[PDB]
C-alpha cells in the first residue's frame, strides 16, 4: 500500500484522475492510465491559512517534457524560452518553475 | 482585434512549411485538447486543407 499525501486548490481537485491533462495533472503529478485505489479530500482553509497568507506551497507551471507516471521531478532548472541562452539570469524569457 | 462569437473569422490555410511550434511562444494555453491527433506527432504530418 502506498499513500501520497499534500495539498491543492479546488479548482484542480477534480483533476486528479486516471486519463485527465492540464497543469497539475501534467507538470506535478500524473496517475497511470490503470491505476486502482482511492483518493480523498477535505478542507482545510480554516487551518491551514494566515492573515498574510501561506508561501511555503509551490506549484510547478513551465516543464521541458511531460511527466511519466509516479516520478517527482523536484529541480530548480531556470525555463529556456525565446532564444537567449540564460545562464542562471532568470530575467526575460526565462521564468521561475514554481 | 478578434471577432464575434456568432460570426467566427474562418481562415484557410494554403500550402506553406507550418511550424508547430511558433505558437509555443503563447505561455499559458489554458486548454490544449487536441481530439483527432496527439498533439505530439504534430510536427511529423502532413494535411490537405
Amino acid at each position: 500500500v502506498y499513500a501520497d499525501s499534500f495539498v491543492i486548490r479546488g479548482n484542480e481537485v477534480s483533476q486528479i484522475a486516471p486519463g485527465q491533462t492540464g497543469n497539475i495533472a501534467d507538470y506535478n503529478y500524473k496517475l497511470p492510465d490503470d491505476f486502482t485505489g482511492c483518493v480523498i479530500a477535505w478542507n482545510s482553509n480554516k487551518l491551514d491559512s494566515k492573515v498574510s497568507g501561506n508561501y511555503n506551497y509551490l506549484y510547478r507551471l513551465f516543464r521541458k517534457s511531460k511527466l511519466k507516471p509516479f516520478e517527482r521531478d523536484i529541480s530548480t532548472e531556470i525555463y529556456q524560452a525565446g532564444n537567449k541562452p540564460c545562464n542562471g539570469v532568470a530575467g526575460f524569457n526565462c521564468y521561475f518553475p514554481l | 482585434r478578434f471577432a464575434s462569437v456568432y460570426a467566427w473569422n474562418r481562415k484557410r490555410i494554403s500550402n506553406c512549411v507550418a511550424d508547430y511550434s511558433v505558437l509555443y511562444n503563447f505561455a499559458p494555453f489554458f486548454a490544449f485538447k487536441c481530439y483527432g491527433v496527439s498533439p505530439t506527432k504534430l510536427n511529423d504530418l502532413c494535411f490537405t486543407n
